[PDB]
RNA sequence: ACCUCGGGAAAAGGAGUGGCUCUGACGGCGCCGGGUCAGAACUGGAACGGACGCGGGGAUCCCGACUGUUUACUAGAAAC
RNA sequence: CAUCCGGUCGAUCCUGCCGGAGCGCGACGCUCUCCCCAAGGACGAAGCCAUGCAUGCCCGCUCACCCGGGACGCGGCGGACGGCUCAGGACAACGGUUGCACCCCCCGCGGCGGUCCCUGCUAGCCGGACACCGCUGGCAACCCGGCGCCAAGACGUGCGCGCACGGGCGCGCGCCCCGCGGGCGAGCAGCGUGACGCAGCGACGGCCCGCCCGGGCUUCCGGGGCAUCACCCGGUCGGCGCGGUCGCGGCGCGCCGAGGGCCCGACGCCUGGCGGAGAAUCAGGGUUCGACUCCGGAGAGCGGGCCUGCGAGACGGCCCGCACAUCCAAGGACGGCAGCAGGCGCGGAACUUGCCCAAUGCGCGGCGCGCGAGGCAGCGACGGGGAGCGCGCGAGCGAGGCGGGCCCACAGCCCCCGCCGCGCAGCCGAGGGCAAGGUCUGUGCCAGCAGCCGCGGUAAUUCCAGCUCGGCGAGCGUCGCGCGGCGCUGCUGCAGUUGAAACGCCCGUAGUUGGCCCCCCGCCGCCACGAGGAAACGGGAGCGCUCCAGGCAGGCCCGUUGGCCC
RNA sequence: GAAGGGCCGCGAGCCCCCGCGCCUGGAGGAAGGAGAAGUCGUAACAAGGUAUCCGUAGGUGAACCUGCGGAUGGAUCCUU
């Protein structure tokens, strides 16, 4: 009864088992420093993209190689990692994503690419653009500032063609 | 109404059982309808042969006898076998009170008419012991089919160590 | 519950149909026919969701009721119709005629054929019985019941039938080294010669069958159903049974989303 | 009982939680043919059939006699 | 010193069973006098019309008089006592007003100088007692 | 319930019962005795231990344990 | 995805619990910028119901009228599915695995289509006999009565070909067993003959058989707790003969025998007990919950009983008893929301008497309707997901609004495009645990706070305000409970000299456990690998819904996919 | 062949007994816990002024005392 019933969801975030360690207060106060994010969330849900990728690495490195399972899925893991461009081109070994940190999550994500393009004067600066949708990925405008693009991707990462180089002309304060 | 189901039953261990379902019309059973042999043909003729079809489950009609008068009476070795009135129920295995209302139940022993069989006495060496029992006007036999099911009273003229048992069982009166 | 079941869930329905979770609450559920609900897919979506020739449900009723579609060369206008394995099903109005066999994955395909291939139908006799005063009578996969069989065809044997009218034209039968398809169960596809028939008396004879690749396949002789005596003599699939291994899937599926 | 036997089938059954097993007994009825003769520790061999009884599912079709001094032993036949 | 035997499962599931008991813990969650017992009976809170406003003496050493309400429990006609937490907050609970009551937090168990109070009121007359507190709503 | 474990207890309570017509059992067989105990029909103004013979019962308290014995001819008792 | 920390003391080391700290999924408080997704009167009331609706469709038969527009009625099929709920039920239900040589089946598919008679054919095709209908009534209502006309692919009969032919009968294998076979693993099926019977269908030809689908049982293993329940059951356990059923069977009865089940827990009781696929939490091992989506069971106030049908012991069928309604003109009638809204009651707790058959199914019908199935919208901080509250130094949005487009059964949302343009935060804390003032008042063991330890008795780091500050965030606090914590239940993996705890001793059955030894064999467990058995879910290949939770898409493509596992 | 009747079968509901579970009213007894700050002694802990304590029996305002047999957790690891 309802489609909805069947629809799935799921939580994709993992909140610490101390809440109040200093240590680890501080370390995630500068990793929202430096990646402009706007909640601790955001810092949890990078850590459980890492956590599922190392425990599958992890659960092959256990396996024998040519297991097949080992060879098949750790390929499609290696391949994921390669494309997002979290696991650097040249290592191309299972273990050496055991050995990531989310770092690399943050890096690929959309507001920290725009400063490495030099596009964005800021992480801060970056954010508002990507809010404004002046930024397009590959012909596509995104509004999102996690969109975390791909290797591919990286080149066609551009200023929207219709909103910074205005075609309209009359944008915001300038209209009036 | 009448249920075949043993969810009433106790289990092997004797334990009372859980009633989880109220009775269901595929465990139905039906009141049974003894075949009484009409043996009063000579006082009314008002009670005829009354065989009533019966609803069963894929509408399988079953013929019930209520009142019967003849049936087919083989005589396997001689290969003889005649439509024969059935005179009287003389013997049932399951209880005497059957014998006594002369109801027509499969393995009754009855005996027939053998004014259809006294062809067979002009042949001899065809078993004396039925030659005897055809002079004499009354046969051993007993039903082979169930009345109540089929609907007819077919039988067998009962031979060999069989006759023994039954007519052993007869024998005092 | 009370009588039959009219109804099928979409969860409920076969994997082999691919019904999409979110497409419905409920999935088409095939009347009875030639084949069974597990071994047969209906009419609705082997036309509306393998073809699209009908883009919705009141479509397909549009398009059977006029007769258009033919199975096995019979008009067949009921939605819900089952179609299985060696159904002819061909529609002239737009020219295309399909055999359905089973792809090496499991579901069902269309396979185009020819009008020599169309005329034959191929069916395995499942049992042989002395029905209808005692006279021989055969019974074949597709719900088929033909009164004087050869006497010489067992059970287990592919006959052929004329389709038109409905004659064996040749029978095959079920032995080492006979072409055969596994239809159903967990190989369904493959296509093999028999190497070893255990009978295992009392349960399930175990039907080890090899393919041209050399990987030996076993399964329960029910889902066995022999071809022909040295080669297919039907239209098999474009990957003729070999069956790709998981790490050579995943190559195929790169190269084709590659050339996009 | 009369033309009937009862069989004590042993079997063994594996929990997870703990690594060990459990030896289980179940006593199936099963129907003593007159032909053949048994004692209480034969082995038999016990073949399904129709509804014979309540608690009849089962006729000896084999038997095996033991030495009656045969102690008893969990025996999976 | 436990039984290690291949077959000594059926002992371990048994010694299991009998001395998962001893646990308060246990007894209180599985043994089910606990759930006719609780005047709250399992819910996660109750509804009551109050009876008396009682001031209860703190338990030594703290010297204070806690302020509570005794409330006769609707669903089983079970009087309670339940303390009125925050400053001044008795003022807005009259008597017979309805009250709803919800557990201190220890599971059951009486907490802090207040004795035998397992209770605290949460909502006076349909208003939220905090929010009575805060001014946010009136009486 | 209680109890000295023997009792209480016919506890308390219910149900059937006639006449006929049969059917089983049970010894000593050819024979030949038995008169009890079951079971079934069929009947009868809704009748049956049809007269007769033949406990009303239950809960307490006091006293004397009990069976006995006694003031023949006013006390059978808790008295002896 | 292997973490602890505060509290017994003068101090210390322990045991040991208490309290914290994580997550769930409900309640509650407070607050809320936008979009996406989405549960939703289950939770000791399977209590109760006002109102509307949830099951119709067809035309074989039209001298109803619109001329075939066809009203109705008759006939057909469906109403046994689906929707709902979880009361009952603890060797039951259910899940995997079997069998039916013990079975039943509408639709459809594919076969098959010989039906004695006497009387008595009309087969170029037979009767009568009702409904609607007309006429005349009773009737508070409900409900229907009489009379008259006239039809069906309806009804009643019947023209049939003695290899006529439904049922059930009687008879027809053996020679120690196994080896062609219509068929099997197996003596099963079919038929030949002798009698019986005379079934069906033939008045617009279907009996019949296979297949299918559902059912009925049935085989094995799993299938709550309590011993302050240790002995239990007597159709109970077997056998035999009947009956009965769709059929097997103590299913039932008659008769004979005394079995059957138990510390490997019988039986009894209890269950705020549907089961499974699953879910929560989590290193591993585990624990807890299984109202709900899919599957199987059960029930429609409670007991029964029934009819119709192929299938119902049917409740959007009927009959009856009880409980409780309803209307009444007082004679009578008349129900059954654990369908969907909605109300009432109860509780801590739970949505609109909305719309619509367009999708996805199903019932009937080639041209198409019906559906509170299902879809859409509303409500809705159950919850999940994605963006805001600026960037910066002069430019920019989106929140809106207003238009167009798109979308839609119809709107709407989303998104696209012009035009105006108007960012906007809570909730808990700051002595420790546990992140954050030794700030300034008030108060003065009072008031209060404080899960815990503790603060308050005039220099309050703990209260009541201000200030400042921390955490998390459009959410945060509180309560209840499950899991983790907790090697504080210990299989991994606990402890018993003294902290809680070796039975006073000995024998001893059940139980559990038993040295070494034979390579090469059979049975067992065992490990590996297969078959075969629903998905969803959980993974997981591949695919940029703008990302994402999702979904199974997509793009000129393996026969494009949707693999594979559990 | 209708109403109707009979006998059985399936089987409500009510009655009457008897169990069984759950919840309770109740003089008058009788423990435990929390106050209160009371009264009467001072039992134990220092050989606690009679070393404690264990079983068992008796007694006694009350902690307790005493008999008999233990133990040391004693106040003794120690003497032809």
């Amino acid at each position: 009864p309802r489609i909805s019933r069947h629809r799935n969801s799921s939580k994709t975030y993992s909140t610490p088992k101390k809440p109040f360690t200093k240590p680890r207060l501080d370390a995630e106060l500068k990793l929202c420093g430096e990646y402009g994010l706007k909640c601790k969330r955001e810092i949890y849900r990078a850590r459980y993209m890492l956590a599922k990728i190392r425990r599958t690495a992890r659960n092959l490195l256990t396996l024998d190689e040519n297991d097949i399972k080992r060879r098949f899925e750790g390929a499609a893991l290696l391949r994921r990692l390669h494309m997002l461009g979290i696991l650097d081109e040249e290592k191309d070994q299972l273990d050496y994503v055991l050995g990531l940190r989310i770092e690399d999550i943050f890096k690929r994500r959309l507001q920290s690419v725009i400063v490495e393009s030099k596009l964005a004067k800021s992480v801060h600066h970056a954010r508002n653009m990507i809010k404004a949708r002046h930024i397009s990925v590959g012909g596509q405008i995104v509004n999102i500032p996690s969109y975390m693009v791909r290797i591919s991707n990286t080149s066609r990462v551009a200023i929207a063609d219709t909103s910074s180089l205005a075609p309209n002309g009359k944008p915001g304060r300038t209209k009036r | 109404g009448i249920t075949h189901d043993k969810m009433y039953k106790r289990s092997k261990t004797g334990a009372v059982q859980g009633k989880w379902h109220k009775k269901r019309k595929y465990n139905l059973g039906r009141q049974p309808a003894n075949t009484k042999l009409i043996v009063k043909v000579t006082s009314k003729k008002n009670e005829g042969q009354k065989i009533s079809t019966i609803r069963c489950r894929g509408g399988n009609i079953k013929r019930r006898a209520l009142r019967l008068s003849h049936g087919s009476f083989a005589w396997g070795s001689a290969d003889i076998s005649h439509k024969a009135r059935i005179l009287q129920v003389v013997y049932n295995s399951t209880s005497n009170e059957l014998v006594r209302t002369n109801t027509l139940v499969k393995g009754c022993v009855v005996q027939i008419d053998s004014a259809p069989f006294k062809s067979a006495l002009s042949n001899d060496t065809l078993d004396k012991e039925i030659l005897d029992q055809i002079r004499g006007d009354h046969i051993l036999a007993r039903i082979s089919s169930r009345p109540g099911q089929v609907g007819t009273a077919d039988g067998y003229i009962l031979e060999g160590p069989e006759l023994l048992f039954y007519q052993k069982k007869l024998a005092p009166k | 519950a009370r009588g039959v079941r009219k109804h099928l869930k979409r969860l409920n329905a076969p994997k082999h149909w691919l019904l999409d979770k979110m497409g419905g609450i409920w999935a088409p559920r095939p009347t009875n026919g030639p084949h069974g609900l597990r071994e047969c897919i209906p009419l609705i979506l082997i036309l509306r969701n393998r073809l699209h020739y009908a883009n919705t449900y009141a479509e397909t009723s549009m398009i059977l009721q006029d007769k258009n579609v033919l199975i096995d060369g019979k008009p067949r206008t009921d939605p819900t119709f089952p179609v299985g394995f060696m159904d002819v099903f061909e529609i002239p109005k737009v020219h295309k005629t399909f055999r359905v066999l089973y792809d090496v994955k499991g579901r069902f395909t269309l396979v185009p054929i020819q009008s020599n291939e169309a005329g034959f139908k191929l069916c395995r006799v499942q049992k042989i019985f002395l029905g209808d005063k005692g006279m021989p009578y055969l019974s074949t996969h597709d719900a088929r019941t033909i009164r004087f069989p050869h006497p010489d065809i067992k059970t287990n044997d592919t006959i052929k039938i004329n389709l038109k009218t409905g004659k064996i034209d040749e029978w095959y039968k079920f032995d080492i080294g006979k072409i055969v398809m596994v239809t159903g169960g967990r190989n369904c596809g493959r296509i093999g010669t028999i190497q070893a028939i255990d009978k295992h008396m009392g349960s399930y004879t175990m039907i080890r069958m090899k393919d041209t690749e050399g990987t030996e396949f076993l399964t329960r002789l029910c889902n066995v159903f022999v071809i022909g005596n040295d080669s297919p003599a039907v239209a098999i699939p474009t990957t003729k049974g070999i069956r790709p291994d998981i790490i050579k899937n995943r190559e195929l599926r790169l190269r084709s989303i590659a050339k996009r | 009982m009369q033309r009937s036997i009862i069989v004590r089938r042993d079997y063994l059954h594996f929990v997870q939680k703990y690594k060990r097993y459990e030896r289980r007994h179940k006593h199936v009825a099963a129907h003593l043919s007159p032909c053949f003769r048994v004692k209480e520790g034969d082995i038999v061999t016990i073949g399904e059939c129709r509804p014979l009884s309540k608690t009849i599912r089962f006729n000896v079709i084999k038997v095996e006699p033991v030495s009656e001094a045969a102690k008893k032993r969990f025996s999976p036949f | 010193s436990k039984t290690s035997g291949l077959y000594t499962a059926r002992k371990l599931r048994t010694v299991r069973r009998v001395n998962r008991w001893a646990d308060k813990k246990y007894r209180k969650a599985h043994l089910g006098t606990w759930l006719k017992a609780n005047p709250l009976e399992g819910a996660c809170m109750a509804r009551g019309i109050v009876t008396q406003k009682i001031g209860i003496s703190a338990k030594q050493p703290n010297s204070a008089v806690r302020k509570a309400v005794r409330v006769q429990l609707t669903k089983n006609s079970k009087k309670i006592t339940a303390f009125v937490p925050r400053d001044g907050s008795i003022t807005y609970i009259d008597n017979n007003d309805e009250v709803l009551v919800a557990g201190f937090g220890r599971a059951g168990r009486a907490v802090g100088d207040i004795p035998g109070c397992r209770f605290k009121v949460i909502k006076v007359a349909g208003i939220g007692l905090l929010a009575l507190f805060l001014r946010k709503r009136e009486k």
